């Protein structure tokens, strides 16, 4: 089966260069054009350009011509896109995709690029279960994961051993530019005094791992 | 360049209901292609060459049109069809995509369960107070959340975040976070979250008294 | 009357005019190619390209007088020829009144095995139209009837029965070909685990035992023929080792 | 001032095949309207306000488009659909029509039956000789007729006329009329009509010898 | 039911003027615009202009300005069009039509205007069946209708009883300025000796009707 | 694909010489003319000259002749431009570009040349959000970056995480000969006292890096 | 020797409107070429050989002309089109450019939000006081800023800076910086910025009193 | 087209108005050159330049009486080939009455293979650099018309070796090809980014031969270059190319 495998997320200082890769397999590399597509937080899809690996022919969306450069490497069956001077307007997910005619039939998994000087791991605060977060015998508790940059964070609970209702609130961009999210779980209220709940917060961009015990409020 | 205008931009359909969405090109194209994208993953080829189904696509999906006018139709809406649909052309350079149709699944009204969380003491040490109000498993998305502090209506100091539709019951959950300096938080007593929703006969308020224990 | 094409050979420009360095929009599918058997009554008829193109229905077709077609084959070496097809009359309508758009085809350019072919075409007055295809090899159902394929064993039906006989030994049965007398039987699981050699001048069903060093149950058996024209690159026959009742 | 360009000007479709025809406006209009006209009667409103069917019009017809680009589509061609279709706008003065799409029925190839008619004695009394060659019930329309007099090719003294598609079998018929003075007619003996058509492997020749009843 | 009934055909010398009428009934005359449309034989539809019967306001296709004048008479619910100085290019069918929005919902039946400087009835000659070479199955016979002006002629066979197998060809304008056409029928060859075939030619412009019996030529 | 890769920015003593380079790739270097183009602060484009890399033949704009010399090094596929005595009138961005016929189809990214007698890093001052602000409403804050030379400075907020609502104004030449600019961002007034805002100012010519936290002014 | 004159030097166009810009050569040339430059990047080939579009250039663009007169046309203005366009010739040495047409996008009028910032204590310690007035996200660009110090109008001691049009909302922002010695600054109390703009019916004034937070 | 041209042999130039500018302005393109066979009947026909030009549509065309054309070999060569084409009458209209432009052509200047030609033209009277200029490299022995010239044929332009080359081992390539009656000595070369192997072959028969090339690098997809050592071409005979493939090629 055909696969397009893209390189991992990157933080790149504004003004520096970056080259992301798209490793193809399962078909004859020289037979299909490779396209690159941008999707920022606005969720719209923007075509950047395409390259034919057989002869190097290229065409660009002019909003990216002079900004992105497309290349191929036949021996590894790999396509590349290089930004020469990454700016904050370039922070986005970038996809590669394969075409034969006018449509793309296989997509890469996407590469997140962040144009910033630094990363910042989260502070993790408890959302403590109480009578004010209980209904019909189920208590809600969670972790407030605030002031991190860039996305994403992942949260598991009790290292994956916990069965429970789960509500994951998507990150919200704060006016400082830092993100905040809540991860909430619903459990039997009668379990509070006996079971411990640890949210495992992971922030790969800053190589941060934090375990936070969330404990019941003593005021019911 | 060739602009693909997609309508409607957002819509919801009940299970079993017939769904049509249109793609209008600013100038004529030979084919239109459609991609399906669900939250957090790559778009997937869905309908190509205007009316052919991609591998894996149930035939309740069909595509039609020619010239500048195209449509995608779902004969019977399924919950797994909720997604964003993009049309696309490459009859002229540049290759362009449409602006997208976000399709959600409609269901019967469900009232939220309202929960409130006071700031942690750990956070107050750092100087700020985030007060969190939770609206759980409701439909439709529309809801009014108003904060009141010592019966004083707040504005401009809170942010909302809304979940994706639940995979099992298609409801939404919503969080509203009221953020204040440690000073202003420790200055007041009653923090209230007031929820207005179609599934509630009267607006619901959940509160706590600062400095209870 | 309706226009048809009169086609002839042309010197044509250097094959650099075919190097598209900008990509043409992928939904411009006005040029098509497929292979056809030239003579259907023959077993080995020459294989030709049937190159079809569609004429766009706009103002400019009325000024069109000829279409130029050049083909480049890339396999073990390049080939490069060109034809010019002149339209016999001027175009009165931008589509044909008894069909849809204007479509014409030229049959020619004999097809060789295992070749990637680049085809470009352009209208006169003014590559605008382009299509490629890689021709199959001796395993393709149409190309297998070529003399080069048959003489390499494309139609040999050895009817291989390969069977686990005793303790790690396999008996392979197959019917020889008149094209040659030398054969190699091979068993391969995770690695090549056995090989044997039989010479047979007779067109008969021969038998050979191949000694295997690992588990010889469900591995592939591979038969190599040594015919004159294909040297060490004749078409091999594959099977699977099974138990013997 | 808006002009409407229709494509194709003439086309044929087999019963059961999908048919599309386009209408392109020199600038933007609010609606397009389509009329069907068969030989010898008034146009009839067919699709109006771009996509609405007049009452009774089969639902295999549909209209779509916007801005400057519109189309009429037949999901499956029927013989009753053979007609000329005109688009029309009145978003600006003057009210204008498109030049029309004439839609004919495609059918299997049928070779013509050829007949040749000598001039009648009544006409020869007047000094002129009309020789008539008839190609009857053939398809497709394209056919070549060449006159030969004592095996000499004629040119410039013949006129052709072709009927519309027969309502029952969808074939065409053609007449070619060679006109000569009586003087030139009585100078030669063998009058031949040679007919070329896709349904004939070799041209068929029909002839008579002058005065050989 | 809504009906638009137009006045009858007119044959006119080039240079004359004519006024044709369009009688409406079944609706309130003043509520709907009346349009006029020209159609040359076998060609496209040309809008001439329209009139609002409520206020007499008019608008014309400028190719017809001066040549055409539109009027109504509310008391009779009738629309009129006056076309001046007719040329041969004005020979055509002329329709009135009703609109409310931008489309026409009812059409009149049409009025033919013919510009002719003279009229001339046709000569009708037989296309005698090749009885000399009978059998093979079907024989063709016909009528040659030569040298008439202006269009049209009507041709029936056996006073209207013979319709099957009849092909009456479009008229052709000869270089003499006069028209000619043939009408043919295919019949079983064995019918040449048993059946009577008469072509009935009518040329209304000249009040000429010609009946011509078409017989196999003497063979023995 | 064709790429023209130009050397980086240069600070040059007034009157001194400087040489900038243009690295070509993706095509046969000797087959295409290389042009050099100046763009001053007035944004008009001035052609300086072109060079035939095949033979080193040159043509200069006589408005620049004697000030600049163009050379190539065929072995590295590189074009060079040397200014013999850069002056303040010569500070500008300089492009190389490749020509086909009369037009240039590929441009390098530009090289800024600055004639500077000294460098001076900026002082960075807070632009403090106002206490007299509307309930909710929008507050503004910023950083004043004063008295530096030469251009440019770069300004980010919160290490690049804060881009929305940011306006970094064009530098203004003061009558002192030094530049100054402000970078501002608008935020919810309720975020004053809950969020941290730091402007990160960098002036590469003087190796100056300053981070400045901007807070509401202290009442007492 | 040939020079190129471009008109207009600066223009703003409503979205959807037809745009033309001209290039006039001092004597006849064989071709003109056009480059687009957006702020902060290299010019890109846009239209070359007078009327050919580079790959990827929208077909809403066209070029024409001959002899000494040429023009570039946009059939319908889009926001993406805002940029500076230079024409260029090399029919004679030296190769020359025109001075460019700066094309901006028109949007609805929007009044600025005005903010005033006192000098920091860190700056005063050094002996100089900068007072900054901010006009945020307004359209059109024209605006008047008047500084008043204890109601005395200032002049000659302020500088303005204006951003380029925002890519997303097409507005401008402007800073006016009033600079004083520490000596003169500490003599007065009321520092005011008064703004006149088409989107404000009456001038807006923002003030602070020295040394009051 | 009323005005015509009568062209003649005036020198009257200087190989300096052709190099007035080191760089000629790139948009002087009203002047085109294409090679034409002097004789159709012949394969080794002489090749001439067909130099055609269009005249500007402007009022100065009324002042035009002659066009001068000079062709320069540029190979440390000088000009000395100029022609002056006099127009027989004055130009009354700025274009033909049914003609895109006023167009003229002159055929002359015998062409050598693989030669770079600078052609400049100047109108008389009238600036004083070339009014029109074009660079032109004549085709070589690979061109569809020039390949039948005697110097090309004798260098192997029509040799069809039909190279088949197969990757045999990790370090060997088997090269098969058909020899030519033009010679007995050949060199087979394998090249990727650099030359990775060479073998020399001596074969006197017209046969399909085989040779092993030992390679030092990756050979899959590399070019095979066959150099024949035919007479008259020494070490400059036409090279034939192919590409290395994986053999066996079937399943
Ligand atoms: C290269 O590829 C092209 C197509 O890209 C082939 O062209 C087709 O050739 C086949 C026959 O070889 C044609 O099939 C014939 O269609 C006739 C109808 O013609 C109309 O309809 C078709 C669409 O189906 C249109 O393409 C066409 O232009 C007309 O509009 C049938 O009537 C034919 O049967 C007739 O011929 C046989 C004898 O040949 C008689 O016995 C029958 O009774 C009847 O008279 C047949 O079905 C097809 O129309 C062609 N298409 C096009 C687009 O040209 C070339 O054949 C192919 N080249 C080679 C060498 O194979
Ligand atoms: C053949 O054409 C297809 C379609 O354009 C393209 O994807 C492919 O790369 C081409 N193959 C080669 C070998 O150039
Ligand atoms: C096509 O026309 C060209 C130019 O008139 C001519 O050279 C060629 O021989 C023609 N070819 C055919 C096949 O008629
Ligand atoms: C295959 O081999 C078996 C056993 O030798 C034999 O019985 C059978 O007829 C053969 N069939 C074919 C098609 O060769
Ligand atoms: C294979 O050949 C041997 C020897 O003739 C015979 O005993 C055996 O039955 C054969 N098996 C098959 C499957 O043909
Ligand atoms: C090359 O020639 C030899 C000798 O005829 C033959 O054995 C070998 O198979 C040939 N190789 C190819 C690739 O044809
Ligand atoms: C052209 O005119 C020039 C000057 O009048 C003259 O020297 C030359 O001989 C003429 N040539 C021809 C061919 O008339
Ligand atoms: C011909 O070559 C010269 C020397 O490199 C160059 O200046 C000139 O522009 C070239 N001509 C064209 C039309 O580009
Ligand atoms: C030289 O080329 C021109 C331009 O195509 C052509 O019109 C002319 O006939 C040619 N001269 C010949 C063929 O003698
Ligand atoms: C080249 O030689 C190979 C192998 O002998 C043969 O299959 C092929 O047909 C030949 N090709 C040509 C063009 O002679």
């Amino acid at each position: 089966e055909v696969q397009l495998q893209q390189s991992g997320p990157e933080l790149v200082k504004p003004g520096a260069s970056v080259k992301i890769s798209c490793k193809t397999s399962g078909y004859t590399f020289t037979e299909y054009t490779i396209h690159w597509v941008k999707q920022n937080h606005g969720k719209s899809l923007d075509w950047i350009g395409g390259i034919n690996p057989n002869n190097g022919g290229t065409t660009y969306n002019q909003e990216f011509k002079g900004k992105a450069t497309l290349t191929v490497d036949k021996s590894s069956s790999t396509a590349y896109m290089e930004f020469r001077s990454l700016t904050s307007e370039d922070s986005a997910v970038y996809y590669c995709a394969r075409s034969y005619y006018g449509y793309v039939d296989y997509w890469g998994q996407g590469t997140t690029l962040t144009a910033a000087a630094s990363t910042k791991g989260p502070s993790v605060f408890p959302l403590a279960p109480s009578s004010k977060s209980t209904s019909g015998g189920t208590a809600a508790l969670g972790c407030l994961v605030k002031d991190y940059f860039p996305e994403p964070v992942t949260v598991s609970w009790n290292s994956g051993a916990l069965t429970s209702g789960v509500h994951t609130f998507p990150a919200v961009l704060q006016s400082s530019g830092l993100y905040s999210l809540s991860s909430v779980v619903t459990v039997p209220s009668s379990s509070l005094g006996t079971q411990t709940y640890i949210c495992n917060v992971n922030h790969k961009p800053s190589n941060t791992k934090v375990d936070k015990k969330a404990e019941p409020k003593s005021c019911d | 360049q060739i602009v693909l205008t997609q309508s409607p931009a957002i819509m919801s359909a009940s299970p079993g209901e017939k769904v049509t969405m249109t793609c209008s090109a600013s100038s004529s194209i030979y084919y239109i292609h459609w991609y399906q994208q669900k939250s957090g993953t790559s778009p997937k080829r869905w309908i190509y060459d205007t009316s052919k189904l991609a591998s894996g696509v149930p035939a309740r999906f069909s595509g039609s049109g020619s010239g500048t006018s195209y449509s995608l139709t779902i004969s019977s809406m399924e919950a797994e069809d909720a997604a964003t649909y993009y049309c696309q052309q490459w009859s002229s350079n540049p290759f362009t995509f449409g602006s997208g149709t976000k399709l959600e699944i409609k269901r019967t009204v469900a009232a939220p369960s309202v929960f409130i969380f006071p700031p942690s003491d750990e956070q107050l040490k750092s100087g700020t107070a985030s007060v969190v109000c939770l609206l759980n498993n409701f439909y439709p998305r529309e809801a009014k959340v108003q904060w009141k502090v010592d019966n004083a209506l707040q504005s401009g100091n809170s942010q909302e975040s809304v979940t994706e539709q639940d995979s099992k019951d298609s409801t939404y959950s919503l969080s509203s976070t009221l953020t204040l300096s440690k000073a202003d938080y420790e200055k007041h007593k009653v923090y209230a979250c007031e929820v207005t929703h179609q599934g509630l006969s009267s607006p619901v308020t959940k509160s706590f008294n600062r400095g209870e224990c | 009357p309706e226009p048809t094409i009169q086609c002839g050979s042309e010197p044509g420009p250097s094959p650099e005019w075919m190097v598209r360095h900008t990509l043409t929009p992928g939904d411009l599918r006005d040029l098509r190619v497929e292979t056809i058997k030239s003579n259907v009554d023959l077993e080995d008829s020459p294989i030709l390209m049937n190159i079809s193109w569609i004429l766009r229905a706009d103002a400019s077709i009325r000024l069109l007088k000829a279409t130029k077609i050049c083909v480049m084959g890339k396999s073990h070496f390049q080939s490069y020829s060109c034809i010019r097809c002149n339209y016999t009359q001027a175009f009165q309508t931008q589509t044909r009144p008894s069909g849809g758009k204007w479509t014409f085809s030229y049959v020619g350019f004999p097809v060789e095995l295992n070749t990637v072919y680049f085809i470009g075409a352009h209208n006169i007055p003014n590559p605008s139209m382009a299509v490629n295809f890689t021709s199959p090899g001796c395993l393709d159902h149409v190309m297998k009837y070529k003399k080069k394929c048959i003489e390499a064993g494309s139609l040999w039906k050895p009817n291989i029965t390969a069977c686990k006989r005793s303790a790690n030994t396999v008996e392979v049965n197959f019917t020889t070909s008149p094209l040659g007398d030398r054969y190699m039987a091979l068993i391969q699981s995770t690695a090549v685990i056995g090989t044997s050699y039989v010479s047979e001048k007779e067109l008969t069903r021969t038998s050979v035992v191949v000694h295997v060093t690992g588990e010889s149950e469900g591995a592939v058996v591979q038969l190599t023929p040594y015919f004159h024209t294909c040297g060490n690159d004749c078409i091999r026959q594959r099977g699977t080792v099974v138990q013997c009742p």
